[PDB]
This record gives C-alpha cells, sequence and structure tokens, in this order.
RNA sequence: UUUGGUGCCCAUGUCGCUGUGGAAACACCUGGUUCCAUUUCGAACCCAGCAGUUAAGCACAGUGGAGCCGAAUGUAGCUGCAGUGAGAAUAGGAAAGCACCAAGC
RNA sequence: CGGUCGCCUCCUAAAAGGUAACGGAGGCGUACAAAGGUACCUUCAGUACGGUUGGAAAUCGUAUGUAGAGUGUAAUGGUGUAAGGGUGCUUGACUGUGAGACAUACAGGUCGAACAGGUGAGAAAUCAGGUCAUAGUGAUCCGGUGGUCCAGUAUGGAAUGGCCAUCGCUCAACGGAUAAAAGCUACUCCGGGGAUAACAGGCUGAUACUGCCCAAGAGUUCAUAUCGACGGCAGUGUUUGGCACCUCGAUGUCGACUCAUCUCAUCCUCGAGCUGAAGCAGGUUCGAAGGGUUCGGCUGUUCGCCGAUUAAAGAGAUACGUGAGUUGGGUUCAAACCGUCGUGAGACAGGUUGGUCCCUAUCUAUUGUGCCCGUAGGAAGAUUGAAGAGUGUUGCUUCUAGUA
RNA sequence: CAAGGAACUCUGCAAAUUAACCCCGUAAGUUAGCGAGAAGGGGUGCUUAUGUAAAAGUAAGCCGCAGUGAAGAACGAGGGGGGACUGUUUAACUAAAACACAACUCUAUGCCAAACCGUAAGGUGAUGUAUAUGGGGUGACACCUGCCCAGUGCUGGAAGGUUAAAGAAGGAGGUUAGCGCAAGCGAAGCUUUUAACUGAAGCCCCAGUGAACGGCGGCCGUAACUAUAACGGUCCUAAGGUAGCGAAAUUCCUAGUCGGGUAAAUUCCGUCCCGCUUGAAUGGUGUAACCAUCUCUUGACUGUCUCGGCUAUAGACUCGGUGAAAUCCAGGUACGGGUGAAGACACCCGUUAGGCGCAACGGGACGGAAAGACCCCGUGAAGCUUUACUGUAGCUUAAUAUUG
RNA sequence: UGUCAGAGCACAUUAAUGUGUGAUGGCGUGCGUUUUGAAGUAUGAGCCGGCGAGUUAUGAUAGCAAGCGUUAGUUAACCAGGAGAUGGGGAGCUGUAGCGAAAGCGAGUUUUAAAAGAGCGUUUGUUUGUUAUUAUAGACCCGAAACGGGUUGAGCUAGUCAUGAGCAGGUUGAAGGUUGAGUAACAUCAACUGGAGGACCGAACCGACUCUCGUUGAAACGAUAGCGGAUGACUUGUGAUUAGGGGUGAAAUUCCAAUCGAAAUCCGUGAUAGCUGGUUCUCGUCGAAAUAGCUUUAAGGCUAGCGUGAGAUCACAAAUAAGUGGAGGUAAAGCUACUGAAUGUAUGAUGGCGCCGGCGUACUGAAUACAAUUAAACUCUGAAUGCCAUUUAUUUUAUUCUCGCAGUCAGACAGUGGGGGAUAAGCUUCAUUGUCAAGAGGGGAAGAGCCCAGAUCAUUAAAUAAGGUCCCCAAAAUAUACUAAGUGGAAAAGGAUGUGAAAGUGCUAAAACAGCAAGGAUGUUGGCUUAGAAGCAGCCAUCGUUUAAAGAGUGCGUAACAGCUCACUUGUCGAGUGUUUUUGCGCCGAAGAUGUAACGGGGCUAAGUAUAUUACCGAAUUUAUGGAUAAGAUUUAUAUC
RNA sequence: CCUGAGUAGCUCGGAAAACGUUAUUUUGAGUGAAUCUGCCCAGACCAUUGGGUAAGCCUAAAUACUAAUUAGUGACCGAUA
C-alpha cells in the first residue's frame, strides 16, 4: 500500500531558456538588434548580421529579414538583411 | 550486499542446508522407498566403503519394494546383497537372477514413532540453523538499510516470506517422506 | 567567340574512365647567385628565366560506371468525409551552369 | 523516515517560442598568460598498402576517408582549410560610456551598434571591452582595507562620519525571519479537513477466485475416461489492491449469542447423459435453490487444527449484516512488569494483569387488535374467490434376494 | 421445577454446593509457629430415669418423611506463575505481577553537622550528635553479585600546556607652545591604545572508584557426515555474559519438539539448550506460609447449560388526580430499479395502499447529547525530558574595601 | 404540499374580466452556508417579538466642486462672544530650480579628461467641502486552549501535633518462669503462672473487590447479595497546622470544596485566532480567475494576467476574413543517409579446429549483396494544421497606456495529443478546444460540464435547432429488403450446412449429385518384429499387375489373423448439382445474492433496422406585437434609430 | 581672606537621555583633584574663544482633576435603553 519512496533517479531539468529567433519576417528593425539565440550555427549570418559572446545573432544595420539557402544540397539556412528602400 | 542479493545468499544457503536435510531424511527409517535412504549408507564390499550410484542402478517396479541392478552377478551382487541384509530394513531380501528385489513390509508403530520422532527432531534443528542464518541476514540489513521505515518493513516481509516459501517447500518435502513412509 | 585569372551559386554541379591540345598563354621545367623562407628542406615560399612537355594540373569532346538528382497516380499523414497533401518505389536526365576583365581570335 | 529545495543540458513538450510531473537521462557549485586576441602557415578520425626490432595496437610514406577526429567539461549542437592545430607578438582578459533590443510581477539577468581617449596584434586594411556557447554562484544589516577635488557640531584641527574600489558571511531550506534554540506527551487540549485518515460505501478489476478455448503430452493405443502445460480469452466482485470521494458540527467496530434472508459457481436429498461405468463403490457434465447440512477440546482469536458422527457437515452477499436486540473476551485510555530500543521524557505492527457500552418509540416499514366511513334504503347471516401466504426435511432395517 | 451435570462459556462470572454445636480422624511440606474446621464421617428431637450448683453425657420407651426441624452460619483438593507477608494505591473505570515493606548494600555528614526551606535572621534536622540523620538501589529466609575504568561522573595529584577581571613593562597618535623657508620635528596638559610580565579557580593530563552510568565479539581449520561447536589458530576490543536459568510476564519463527494432560487441549505441567532481544542488587536461583492475585485440572454442586416454564408482586395495561425531557427548516413522511456530492418518504420509471388509532419491537429516517475527541495541519497552546539555545538560583575561584 | 387552470357551491368589493373555495388535468426533489459543487444521508435554523455586528479622532492619497490664484492660499496656538459663526492673529507649510553622498554648483548638475554619451532638470498651484481607500489608533461582530500579576480557599481528602472516645460476643493458646520425670547437665516431656499474637471467627465501625438492577437513576457513584479488616501499618471527634512555576502525596501525574500536567477569583485583556461562524434598504450598467512566479511556503500572504470604472489615444493600435513570406523537424516515412537493437540467405574475413602456405573449416562469423525492419530522447529526408510578422477589405475605441477599486490560484468535466498509472481507475499530471463555475432552457428516462443552444418582461402568436412521431406523451406515411433473436433493448476470443445478397467456379437430358446394389483383388503375412502387427501395436518404402475399380491398404475391427466397410469403378432411376470468396441481420459463448432489473414502461414481428420521397411536431432559440428602461447618436418633438 | 570635597572627576557594571550606554548627567564597587589665577560645558577629545562658577534652600502665576455643592443646558438615553 504506502511503501517507501526515493532515488526516482529522474525528473530533473533546467529552467527552459527563450532560445530560437528574435525576429519576424516583414519586420522593420534597426541596427543593434537581436535576431536568433541559438548554439553554434544552426542559422548563418547574411550581410550586417553580427556575433554576441552567447552564440547570439543580431542586426549590424537597418533593413527588412530575409532567408536564403545555401549548401550542397541547399540544407544551410541564411539569414540576410535586404535593407528598405534606400 | 541488495536486500535481493541477501535474499540470494540466504537461498543458496538454504539450499545447501536443504540438500543436507534431504540426506539425513534419506536415512531414516521409513516404509523405506527411498533411493538415497541406501546411497547415503556406504556399503562393505569386500571390506572397503562403496557407494550404490557410482556402482549399481535402482529402480522400482511395484510400489512396495526395490529393485538392484549390479552388473556382476558373481563377484558384485553379494557385496550389496550381503549388507542389504542386516541393516535398518529389518526385512528378508531375496535375489533374482540379476537383480535383488528386496521387499518392505509396514514398520511396526513402536519403531516408526521412534524414527518419525527423530526425523521431526532433525527437522527442527535445520529449522533453529535456517532461522538463526535468517536473523544474522537480517543483522545484515539493518547494517544495510536503516533509512526509509516503510522499506526496511518491506525488506522484513521480503525475507519473511522467502523463508516461508522455504519451510513450506522443506514441510511438502517432509510430508513426501511420511507418505513413502506408508 | 578559344586561353588564363577571377566574380554569383556553393554535387541536377561531383568522383571516375577514353582521347585531343597548347602558337600566346596557364602550367610543369631549370637554380639558390640575390630579399625571403623550413617546427627541416628552394618540398612550400621568394627571388629569374624558359633548354625541354602536353606528361600532369588545365579546357573540350565521348563515357550516366559510382554517387547526386529525379515525371504523374494514390494512400500515408492530416483539416470542417469532400478537400489537404506524402514519403518510398519508377521512367529518367544531369559528364554543371551565370558572368566579368585582359589579350589572341 | 526516503529524496529535493539553488543553477545548467536532452526528451517529455504534441514542428513559433514556451508547457507540468515524487516522469524518463546527466552535471555544476569550474579550467586556462593559453585553452584571450592579432598576423601568418597548415588540415580529418577511421580504414587500406608497404616497411628493422615491432606485434591487434607503437610510427612513417601514400591512397582513401566528409570531419563519426578535435573543440578545457555535463548534454545539446555546430564546428569538413572550420569554432582545430604550429609559429611570432601583446595581454582589448581597456577607461567613461552607450542609442537600442531580449526576457520578464519585482529584483535582476542577455546581447549591444556606435562615440571620446588610450593602446595592443599586424606594414596593413581590420580585430581585440575574454575563451564556439549555454551551468560555474548569496542580496541586504553589520564589519574591515586603500584612496577621495567631501564634512570637521563656535572656531582651529583631530577623532569620527560620507563617496568609489576592495574583502567576510554552503544566509546550500541557496529571494536568505534574530549574531544565537533538540526531543517526548496513550497526561494532553483549542480551531479547523472527507481538500489530508482507518472502516464502510462507490468507481477500476492489476491481482485473487471462477469459467472457457487452443491440446503438445501423460494416458498399451486414444488430446478432451482423467488431466493437461506451453498461451490466451473473459467473467465475478470476492481475496489482496489503485483511487483520496457524498461522510470526518460522529457511517461505532473484531468476535461471541439471537434473527435470518436471498442467490448458485449444488454438498446431500431430485433427474438425466458419458466412461479407462463386470457388480458395489464411483469419477464425469448439466438442469436443478424446496428442505437441510453436527457435536466437543484449544486459540479473545472469526478463522484455523484435532477427535467423533450423518447423506452431507457446500460457498457467497446483506455497513468484514445484525448494541437507538446482550456482552465487551481480544482490541485501541491511563495504570505495571518482562525482552529490546532511545541515555531522556517514552516506544514496540511484542507478551503480560485487570481495566464503566446512554436512552420515557416522533414517524415510516413491520406483527397483532380496534375506532369513523365506505361496500348506495336500513339491518342479519352464508358465500364465490381477487390476491396471496404457510408448507413443500429425511434416515435405517426387512422382503423381493445373496437375485441379477 | 423430572433427569443429566460446566457439556454453555475468554474462563464454574454468577448461582448452587459447605455452615452452628458435640464426638472420631486428619496428611505432605514445615523455618515448629502452622498447615487444621485440613483431607473426611457420626449425632443434635420427644418422654422417663441416671445424672450436676447448672449441665453435658448415658440407659429405656416414642415416632415423623424429614428433629441448629423456622432464622443466620467456610464448598474442597491438587499443579503451575508472580509477589515475601499483614498493608497503601488512581475520592467517582482499573486494588494489582504495582508501591510500600523488615532486612541487605552503597554514599555523605565531627556540630554553629550535612541536608532542606526562607532573601535573611531564623527554623526542622534537633535542641539530634556518625549504633544519628540524609540520599541511591535491591525488597521473607538461604546461597552468590563473574569480567571490563574503553568513554562518562566522582575522588586524589601536580609538574607540563592552557586560564578571566585587574595591575602596568612598554608602544603609537592628536591639539599646539616652540623650533622650523616649505616639508616637517615637536617640550608640558589633556588626549588614545593594548601589548612584556603577574593573574586564581578550572580544562586538557595521570591513577583509583562499575553492589557508580553502563557494556561485556568476529573469521578460518578441525569433533563417525555435519549446518551444529568439544577443540585449535587469526582479527578486533577495555573486557567480549562468568555462574545461574533457559519458548520464561522474556521466544518473531511458534500452535518449537518430546512425555503427561486431554476420546479429541494455538491454554496447561516438566523436559530438550545455538538464548531473535536470558542473565546475576536498573540483581540471579531455590524459597516455608499467605494473597477480595492469575491460570489449569479434580470430588461435590447446581435451570450456566441441556430446554425452558410456571406463583406472587412493582411496573408494563386500564381508571381517576397530577404531570416534565432530550429532538424539533417546513411537510399530507410507501414499495423495487436507476440516478446523485458515488447508501433517495419527496428525483424519473412501473407497483400497491380507505382515514385515524392501541399493544409489542425498534430496520430506516446514514436515531439522540457530544462545531473530532480517532489521524493530519496550524510558522496553536500547555506540560515533561535533555550535551537544544540563552540566561540564572545554588556551589566554587581571584581581585579589591573591610584588613592590620 | 404549491403553480397554471378549472366544475360547482356561497357571496358581493378600494365594482373591478370580483372575492372565498376547489371534484379534477398539466407541471414541480426548501433558505442561508462553505466548497469544483448539495433536494442532500454535509452544517446551522422549532417558531415568534425587540435587539443584534464597517463608526469615530487624527494624517495622507485618489476622485468631483468651490474659494483664491501666480508669493498667493492658509493660520497652529491664543484672545474678544451665545457653547456660535465671525473678527484679531502670518507662528509655519505647501507650488514657485534642481543636480550631486555632500561640500559645491545650478536652466544646469553628476559620471567623466570631456557639459563627450546617459540620468534628472530644462517648471505648477494653495486651502477647504463630499465620497472612497490606506496608516496609527482594540478599529466590522463573535469563538481558543493560553501567560503574568493581586487575592481567597487544608471545613473535602492527605500530613502531623495536644485532648479523647471506640473496638458486642466467642475462640485458639505464644513467649517466658515454677514444679516433677528424664537427661552428666541440657535439649525434652506433663501440670501450673501467664495471656502475649502488624492472631482467628465474628457485632458495631472502616474501606469498597465482585454478580445483578440502575444510566434525562431514588443516588453528582447508589440499592441489594456476596468481601477484607475488624488489637492495631487501628477508625473517629474537637482545635491548630502546611496554598498553588505551591502545598500534600505507602506515589497513581493522588488530592487540594462532586471538577486540577497543575484550583478559583479580579485585572492586564476587548490577549491572539493565515482557522470556523455571521454581518440588517431599492434599482440600473459592465462584469473575470481557479493560471504563472516568489514565500519558514502550500488553508495563508506579495506581484503579474485578468475584470470594472474616469481620461486620452481613436487608426499606424487591436481583432475578422483574403493573400504573401519565414522557421520548425511534429506526424508520416525511411534508417548501406546515422544512432542503438535485430532477423532470413549467399561468397565467405578473423579464424578455433582438422591439416602436409594450401588442403576440410559444415562452428564464430568482418565487410559486401540480399528483403525486411524498432525507436520520445533514431532522422537522408520530411507534411499538413497552427504561430509570428506582413498586404488588401470591415469593425472597434479599443485586446494601448495611466489612474481608482478589485477579485481568483483547492477547479472540475467532455474531446484531442500525451505522460504516469496498465492507452485500469468518475485517478494524477499536462497543453489545446468548449461547458459549469459566474448562465437558465430543450434533447439526453430522470442527470453542471454530452448535443442543440445564450433567457428584458406579457402573449391562449409564427419559423424552427438538436431531437422525436403505436400509447403513456403534442408529434407520417409510402416503397425496397432483413429479422423470428424480442436481436433491436450488455459484450469478448472462438465455433457454427443460421440466413439474404453479390461475384465467379464443374457436370448434364450422351444424363450431374444423391438413395441404394455389385466388386474393391493382386505379388502380399513387403520387410524391420511383436514366441503372437502381416490391409492398419511402433518403424521403414508404401509400388506394379488384371480391372471401368482398387489404397503394403479409407477407416472400423482384431495376440496375429480374420472379418466388416470405404476411397476407387460400375449400376437403378432421373433434374439439379460444389466450394471459392466478400458483405446485412442473426445464435451460442452470457453463472450472485430488496423486485422483473444491461427498451423508461405497456407493449412491438412492426411500433424493429438500413435504404429515397415528400411531411409534421418541437427550446426561455429567432420573428411578431405590446410595456418599461440602460449605453450611445439627428434632436429636444420628448419623436426616431 | 572667602565663595557650598568623598565634590568634580578616572575605571568596573549600569540607567536616564529620541539614543539599545555615545557626548552629558546619576551611582553599587574601587580611586579621587583645583579653589575662582579654577572648573563646567559648547554630543570623543585637544588648543583658542564664548559663556556661567555647581558641589545649599524656597517660590503664588499659567497646570491636571472633579467626590460634591449652586443654577442651567442637552441636533443625550426614554423601563429590552
Amino acid at each position: 500500500s504506502k511503501k517507501g519512496v526515493g532515488s526516482t533517479k529522474n525528473g530533473r531539468d533546467s529552467h527552459a531558456k527563450r532560445l530560437g529567433a528574435k525576429k519576424a519576417d516583414g519586420q522593420m528593425i534597426r541596427t543593434g538588434q537581436i535576431i536568433y539565440r541559438q548554439r553554434g550555427t544552426r542559422v548563418y549570418p547574411g550581410v550586417n548580421v553580427g556575433l554576441g559572446s552567447d552564440d547570439t545573432l543580431f542586426a549590424l544595420s537597418d533593413g527588412l529579414v530575409k532567408y536564403q539557402k545555401f549548401g550542397p544540397k541547399q540544407g544551410k539556412t541564411r539569414v540576410s538583411v535586404v535593407k528598405h528602400k534606400l | 550486499m541488495s536486500p535481493e542479493k541477501y535474499l540470494n545468499f540466504f537461498k543458496e544457503t538454504a539450499d545447501k542446508k536443504f540438500q543436507w536435510l534431504k540426506e539425513e531424511l534419506s536415512k531414516i527409517r521409513t516404509g523405506r522407498p527411498n533411493p538415497k535412504l541406501f546411497d547415503n549408507l556406504l556399503v562393505e564390499s569386500y571390506g572397503d566403503r562403496m557407494p550404490m550410484v557410482a556402482l549399481a542402478q535402482i529402480a522400482v517396479n511395484p510400489p512396495r519394494e526395490i529393485v538392484i541392478k549390479p552388473f556382476d552377478v558373481k563377484n558384485n551382487i553379494n557385496a550389496i546383497y550381503s549388507e542389504i541384509q542386516r541393516a535398518n530394513l529389518g526385512v528378508q531380501p531375496v535375489i533374482d537372477g540379476d537383480k535383488i528385489r528386496i521387499n518392505f513390509p509396514p514398520m511396526t508403530q513402536e519403531s516408526r514413532l521412534e524414527s518419525i520422532k527423530q526425523a521431526k527432531k532433525v527437522v527442527e534443528q535445520i529449522h533453529q540453523e535456517l532461522r538463526s542464518v535468517r536473523r544474522d541476514t537480517l543483522q545484515m540489513i539493518k547494517k544495510d538499510d536503516h533509512k526509509d521505515e516503510d522499506f526496511e518493513e518491506f525488506l522484513k516481509e521480503e525475507v519473511e516470506k522467502v523463508n516461508k516459501q522455504y519451510i513450506a517447500q522443506l514441510e511438502t518435502i517432509q510430508k513426501q517422506k511420511e507418505k513413502e513412509l506408508l
């Protein structure tokens, strides 16, 4: 019935950090604004994209965000800053 | 050891103890159909100690007799036939060709009484020693798990039920000995 | 439009196999005499030149060999029993392509 | 009692992000003048081929190998001339900042263009405000250390106070109540809970019991005369359970005596069929609930064991039925001892001795008996039977006949 | 109340059985006092006489069914367990296996005694005087009290280290008179600071004290197997329970085995000794007698029972008088199934019931009193214990004034 | 326990379709309470009458109004008077410059070398009146066990002291000594003195161990029947005696006035109560949450989010549809594209071994090829949906901000995807989609979470939704088949010439199946072997011969045999003859105890089921009319939307 | 010549001070000055400066309060208050 408990050996995790992207396609953004959170490079930096020491990807100029495919079989993803009408 | 490993060690020791107990209870006087009653008693072949399985074969054609089959009928059957008589049997044996066929009429009520008494006392000694080993295992367990009471109690009844199962097996074998005694 | 370098894409592009070719070249090739260089050494590199070659890199042709890629059906998966729409398998192509400059042509 | 309280990594988490779990998997309470940076140079592991000791494995030469190598590390990944190795040079492993974003209740934590000055790396453009990244850390009160263009109780100083920097504090229950605090109370009590108890009751049927099928085989043979694994299907609620529920401003129980009832998965009495059913004694499967199915010793013990007896001494349910029908023997108040444990109050899911069971019946149901009316003018007898209820136990001996 | 006679039952609870007087006889044990009314039998009347101060007793006759004719009169024996006993015990649950108890043992106290109380005089102790008082424990009598000072507590010891308040050997600094170009040095007053050294008691240190807390083992080889343990080696400890007893108030297994008991006895009696967790004054074994002590057996004994019934009352019922209580949202207050916050007089479905009573007896209205009291929680309370914390009574030590 | 009605009866009023009353029809399981929630077997309430629980003093904040108003307002205190405003009274304060720790500076300050860059500054208000909130005050009402202080109780028990009393009666006969006998003397024996004995029986008395009765008692511990003591450890009277972090205590946590882990009394104290309980006029409008984080924390409390009210923003904001764009790595699918696992087969590595570097390796099996695979933490790939931003169109002043007041964290249910548990549980944990909570109604047999659906009120008006149409009970029939189970209106695996339909499948009037007749042999008793199996114990091959036909024998049956019988082939007669598969409805499997008890019932072979038709009924839904009114707008006629 | 000696004071524990011991004040214990040339204080203290010279005492006035008397009042309660 009511037996002993303890040593479940599992059921532990950490605080789920808000990781992923930080911009939406179609948004007019400015320089110094963060676009993506990740480890390593699952999303590759395009033009005017800077890297913050926590493997953060942010914008370097003012313009629109767009996505592109590259790689031998186009399985890799780039994010490019296509500037607005200027 | 773990509590389950404690049970495993206790079960190994109890299996050895049961081999011992079966060995003693076999030799104890019954209606005497036990193949191991004769097996644990060595025979004086030409003045030397010999076993039976390594020398002959055992069988039971009727359910009141025993049959001994040796290889040699001129040199080996006599060495076992002489020691079959004048023993705890108390019956006159005969030889039918290459096999000794020994009948076992039921024991008298008095000799059966001492035989049952001594068998029960042997089982009692085995019981006391098994419980002593169980208490030793419980001492190692109280050196082992001294934390959650509900778990230590679970270990207590685990050991208790293992002991009860082995007691049941030993008692069933005792009942078998008593029934073949009839 | 041929050659060399090089620009975008970053194997439908590739790897490999059978040949041709270099006049100008690009290349091998001849030396460490000079600045420089080797965890060492003219191997690389930098100085300076073409005696010899299309060999190889290189380019063009053929080769679909390996690998890459891949026509349609439907269901699979799903969204209020109709739509949504696969993957896989298959025919199969692809022997890369878009350019710029300098000369030869 | 266990384990945890803080923080990070994967699934869970259902393709934005994110989402709980006492769910499934691991760690941190860091390391480094290189493992930061700069400029330059360089490219796998593994496998294969051939070689002194020397091989499976020491290494080299080459090919091949898409990087499964390696990245200070837990996991996530990425990392194919890179985020990795080698060389040289400094330690931007800057000062004051900072527009602006992130994430979020606060506190905070994350990145940060770009500016002024100064540098470092490289001739250089450019890079450098720590490491490819995420854990890697404790506020505040108080206290100490150095400096300060701060004040100096009338003044002058000084002491002392103030600002910046710095250090102490597993406040690890890690957002932390003081600088500083263990247990027992069956001597206990107060307020609360069916949201958190034991029982009952209720859901589920894992388990327990029962039924069934498949039939290898055992059974001279022949699965199913009698069984039957290896395996499953189910059912019952009935044993053990899971449940945290209408009920805890109260549903009193274990047992013993009394009242029994209903049901069948029938024990006997009733009937039928098959046989590994010569007879007898049977086994077997079903219909089958009318009646009945013992006494004594021990245990508080229901139960259970033993002896004797009938044809048998069946099984469940009704709040482990039955105190607004009796008792408390045990059980579960203090009281006391024995053995053990805690040093100590005490405790034992140990034994041991005794140790308080309330009720003037309101209503319904329920067993008897009356009052008024009805039964159609009033009165008195006799009825049919509408409807049910009681009741439906059974042994022995003899004859047929020692006959078949 | 015919018979049985503990068979009912946790158990002879209860009840019955026994009684008063006289005459026989009365055992084991015995510590000589008891046991003893032991165990068991006979008679108790009327009249006459023998009889004595009075009787008692005896002889003859007299019968009743029976003659302390009525009255009130211990039932007894054996076994086991505990306690010595007579006794005190929770007023109002528990009368004891508890406590007390004489006795035994240990300890302290030399007088203005220790001790206890009070702030303190002072007082009991005690107006006592170590054969007295106080405490600790064991609790007739007899025989013993085995080992261990590891740790603790106490006593004794002083070297060694360690030790306050306080005293001052001494150091540093400020203010500024003055000296100084500045810087700075710096007399005297006050200023501020604790360090040489002294600083007790005490702690660490060393021995004894266990009838002071208390505790008082394993591994391997070897005994006509052998798990056992007679034995021999090893490890650990301060020593490893010696004696004695040993399913006991202790033993889980266990209802252990054995014999008796019992037709049949989880209880009982003795025994078996590896004894979960026995054990020697937190005492152990025999132990005479005794217990409103507990348990088992036994002769008798009985309506406890087998198996219940009758006689009289007080009620219960009626009549006359008087006459309250708990409960109480309101009701005209049926049945079965389902449903529900999971147990429906009110719900839905079908069934039946003229209305109102009285007498029993109480299924139900989860009947009544008792805002849970069983269990849990509350940053609840209270008491109790303590190496929980902090204080503190008391005791003890040093300094200083008394005090030369 | 009444409503909507209503026969009839008797009346006649605030004269009005009136009142009273109801034979009878339809309908209908209280109020607060707290919970996710009660007709509730959850609690309280017998009823009635009064009474009965958010005030005040001060201060601050917020709203509205006012006075003054850009150095004004305003007085604290104090004084004159009616207990009065008022006047006299500027004591001070707020707003009129902030920055910096402060010095100090200042339309700039601080950080800083720097006003670089950043912070704030770069300027409005004062005081009263109303309401609300907050703060100090006990501060809505009530409920604790509790602590200390100041006092009273020893008359009850206990304890001792001094004074006394008391033990009816009858017993037994100890120790001690005298005498005599005995003994060396003792010891001992008998009589006597003697009457001791925590001695006996047994009055009174003391205490209350046990049976029964009693249990709102006659009794706040009794009645009666038994019991012990009843010469001392004896009971009692009188007076004093010891009092509550205290006494007393043959000790039990005993007693201390029927009550005591420490009495009662008064006060601090109205202690505290995250826990219970309650909290008294009307109406209108809007109108959530049971989630997250933190917490000496899980019942509580703080912040968010949310609702509401005032203002502004008022379309760049927010949604609703249409479209574009991105990510994912979910599902699926695959896993010589990995990760782990794992199987069938081939050459077969390493090879053990055998073997004179080969020879067989009949075993392990590299890699490869083979066809399949399992994965939430497997992914070469790889969806959809959804989410975000974005464009077009509608709507809103708002899902934007601030301000004031909040409220909730104990949710539950149903569906989806799950996890745990067992893809057991009306169970737990989650996310999502709806409901109740917080909102009723119809269907659902009655039912909080299911379906249809969102209720101003009156209707004796219409269209309907879900759903239903034999009757109860408003509401339909036709035709096609199936059904004989009452399936409908519990069931599982398995089984079945049930049955209907569909699809194909051989013969055939030269006569198909069937019914029945005839043969059915043979080497041959084939052999292994059973003393005894040879067509049939067990095993092995299981053929040819003649025949239309024939099996070392289809079985039965035998110790063997034998025999019977069939497949096989023929025959009599002559119209149907088989499984091959898939679907509708069926049957069994299906035994438990208040009463049928797994359609609501009566009943139903249609009134059952599926199939097409036109119908109908039917909701607080929608529409209609009438009444009031809220928010808004033309506008003040008091009209409309 | 004098002006208030166990006095001010220093130390060990204190308390009051808003102050939880800090200027200042007081003492249970120890210690203990100068004589207005002096001292106290000016929140440690020191110097200058300022002020007053403790170590004796008294003091109507505004001050709280009603137990009551006298007269009067109550945007006080009306026999459950």
